[PDB]
RNA sequence: UCGCCCAUUAAAGCGGUACGUGAGCUGGGUUCAGAACGUCGUGAGACAGUUCGGUCCAUAUCCGGUGUGGGCGUUAGAGC
RNA sequence: UCGGAGAGAGGCUCGGUGAAAUAGACAUGUCUGUGAAGAUGCGGACUACCUGCACCUGGACAGAAAGACCCUAUGAAGCUU
RNA sequence: CGGUAGGGGAGCGUUCCGUGUUAGGGAGAAACGCGUGCGUGAGCCGCGUUGGACGAAGCGGAAGCGAGAAUGUCGGCUUGA
RNA sequence: GGCCAGUGAGACGAUGGGGGAUAAGCUUCAUCGUCGAGAGGGAAACAGCCCGGAUCACCAGCUAAGGCCCCUAAAUGACCG
RNA sequence: ACCCAGAGCUAGCUGGUUCUCCCCGAAAUGCGUUGAGGCGCAGCAGUUGACUGGACAUCUAGGGGUAAAGCACUGUUUCG
RNA sequence: AGGGUGAAAAGAACCCCCAUCGGGGAGUGAAAUAGAACAUGAAACCGUAAGCUCUCAAGCAGUGGGAGGGGGACCAGACCCUGACCGCGUGCCUGUUGAAGAAUGAGCCGGCGACUCAUAGGCAGUGGCUUGGUUAAGGGAACCCACCGGAGCCGUAGCGA
């Protein structure tokens, strides 16, 4: 019956408002003393999911209002 | 007759890096972009050109990529922006392109 | 009306015996066919990237308040001495 | 007459491939005759006698008996079953003008 | 199997044929369950280690074979 | 050794009754060659009238039981610490 | 314009429903078996015999809708004889 | 870039090598051919070699690879070894 | 033990999956995987939109340390 | 598991074979090429009759060529049945790198026998509205159905935990 969302994903991808998925990047939790300036940095910001991934993260929940861009 | 097989000690590598020449000789550049990944200094920085933290070249300005002679046996790289660059509708690309491009206007 | 396809009823019709899912293995099979989103026992997207600051304990998204109309979409509902707009005449 | 050769003597039909222009009943002649026989018969040096031109007459433009044209591989699941009637013409041979040229026949 | 030995003998050849032949035979050996010895195993159990005990089917369609008829053939038909 | 003879019950023939497992289709030779590497069916040769009955089992990778060995399945079940 | 997996386009039939208590039909329907018609094909179309009352098109609709393989399954009948 | 598949056992040959015994119709990579999914002709038969890519009809013609004593199409052709 | 029920248990495994014509047409690889005869994403099909110009051919410019060659370096080696 | 003579039992008086069974005439009936094993009566399988044709052959049984013979109460260089002898031609399926395979499956013939339905999500095609669109339950001389029901849903503002 009508399609439950699966609020484990739900949880780690967003939508913007233009209609692209967007996650967090993974790497900086713990072991940051190690890790330069520099690079977490790069690991603080949103990116979109790489066009691979759309199809299992859509497929996954169902109710998102997303544009694959059309 | 079945004897046993003696193990190996081996068997252990990295997968290849991937450094060498990134932007070659006499070739479009950009401000930022990377023209070599070298483990040491194989190739020396020229002018208009960034030396980085290991020692990947890079250029600053646009322009062309240069391979200079470094004095006694060793190598340069450095960049020089081009002058004029001129384009001719004569050429067959241009008179190509023009002829796809009004073939594309004309069946639509 | 396009007329589907009942499917498996000759190779001249096309998607038949075996029905366009080739050959064995575990799509082919009948009944539910994986996880959705399952990438094979290597570790899914789904549960190797953080969760959105927020979302990970408490913290209600911010739902909007207020049902924003803005000034150039008043415009084209024109009325003169337009007697209050509000809740109510919009 | 379609790249293909025939002996042809007059009151007479022959079959042919389907001549197209030609009318259901409707006279024409063939200008492409390679030899020439009687009691002294008479070959040809080129092509054609010289002003040698058979005269026959269109009888009817009917198809051809099916042909069954079956593409067939081994354990594919490949067959492939398709007919195919040829298009042909009858044609009736009312004559042929005399030669006038290389009497051979020793 | 191979092998050694006794008595011989012209001599006691070596191989292929699914290490010829189990819808021809045998079942002593080896691949089931029982039981024991040595050993390995904390234990259940284990060991081309050893020992005793342990159900071998079949009416021949075809080819193929050994026999044996019948038909027809051999130019008119027969017996020698 | 090393077989031989004979008696019964079959086998064989006649009359009566009358099954079976098996079976893609079967106009179903031998040799060597070939090929999924071991052919009545493919190539070359050879041999061979058509058809019963009695006997014999070398082949049809003969029949019988979706190998019980071996290994696989993130199969099942017993038993042990 | 070769084509396995495989994708896309265009069709044929099957029973039932709307049109339709249509015409066609005990001067012979459904069926069943034969055709020196047709189509690229699935199939179509006319025939007079057997048959003894149902029921075409066309335009549309819906499915228990197409079989040679499942050591399928039910029934019939062989082979071995 | 949208929608929606199969594939994820490969095989042989040429070359460049590794492993092997510079054994294997062995194995593993790299570049290319064919099979796979490709009929036809040459190779006696002969997936993988050579020629050549089958829309369909013709009782027409020219040729590729390869051949011209007979089985079996074409020279019991030529001149020199 | 059997019988009935949960129960059409599940089976990444095997078998099977039915009418016709036309168009295009693969792969047997890389990566990860309690994974190796499974699955994911990439690679290669079809289909439908958008962006432009390439394709095959010839000719220049670039950095290469391979076949070759060599003994100045690193080893190895024979004779004086 | 095992339904269907006929409208009506009118279900066959009598005669013949004859101990029975059953059969042939008779009689009934529209029909008994409806006789109780009875209505339509396909295939496998079993025969009987006619046309041609095999006993020096070798063959996945066809196919191209076609000797000789036979036709159909309808005058054809047309058509059909047989087929002397020649050339070609490695059953189908599954499933494989590769199967004529001595890999798997089917004795044969007929039936039954497999991507469906409900609800949601994405996409495409088509249509309606675009004063934005749409109603759910629920109400209807029931069910469909005019006609109501605007409760909700989707679109109209993003950014940030």
């Amino acid at each position: 019956y009508k399609m439950k969302t699966h609020k484990a994903s739900a949880k780690r991808f967003r939508v913007t408002g233009k209609g692209k998925i967007v996650r967090r990047r993974a790497g900086k939790q713990h072991l940051l003393a190690k890790k330069n300036t520099k690079r977490k940095n790069r690991l603080s910001k949103l990116i979109q999911v790489d066009r691979s991934d759309y199809d299992n993260v859509i497929g996954a929940l169902p109710y998102l209002k997303v544009n694959r861009k059309v | 007759h079945k004897k046993g097989a003696g193990s190996t000690k081996n068997g252990r590598d990295s997968k290849g890096q991937r450094l060498g020449v990134k932007i070659y000789g006499d070739q479009v550049a950009k401000p930022g972009a990377i023209i070599i990944r070298q483990r040491g200094t194989k190739f020396h920085p020229g002018k208009n050109v960034g030396i980085g933290k290991d020692h990947t070249i890079f250029a600053l300005i646009d322009g062309l990529v240069k391979f200079e002679k470094y004095g006694p046996d060793k190598k340069k790289v450095s960049v020089y922006p081009r002058e004029i660059q001129p384009e001719n509708p004569n050429s067959y690309r241009a008179r190509k392109r023009e002829n796809f491009r009004l073939q594309r206007e004309k069946k639509k | 009306r396009k007329k589907g396809k009942r499917k498996g009823r000759g190779h001249a019709a096309g998607q038949g015996g075996s029905c366009g899912f080739g050959m064995r293995g575990q799509k082919s099979r009948s009944g539910p066919g994986i996880m959705r989103g399952f990438e094979g026992g290597q570790m899914p997207l789904y549960r190797r990237i953080p969760k959105l600051r927020g979302i990970a304990g408490g913290m209600r998204a911010g739902l909007p308040k207020y049902v924003p109309i803005n000034l150039r979409d008043i415009e084209v509902a024109g009325f003169k001495e337009g007697e209050e707009v509000s809740l109510e005449s919009l | 007459i379609g790249s293909r050769q025939y002996i042809v003597i007059p009151g007479r039909w022959i079959y042919t491939q389907r001549l197209k222009g030609a009318t259901v009943n409707d006279k024409i002649v063939l200008n492409k005759v390679l030899l020439v026989g009687t009691k002294a018969s008479t070959y040809i040096g080129t092509p054609i006698v010289t002003n040698a031109a058979v005269h026959a007459v269109v009888e009817e433009q009917l198809l051809d008996d099916k042909v069954i044209v079956f593409k067939y591989k081994k354990k594919k699941n490949y067959r492939r079953n398709i007919g195919h009637r040829q298009p042909i013409t009858r044609i009736k041979i009312t004559g042929i003008t005399g030669y006038e040229d290389y009497p051979a026949s020793t």
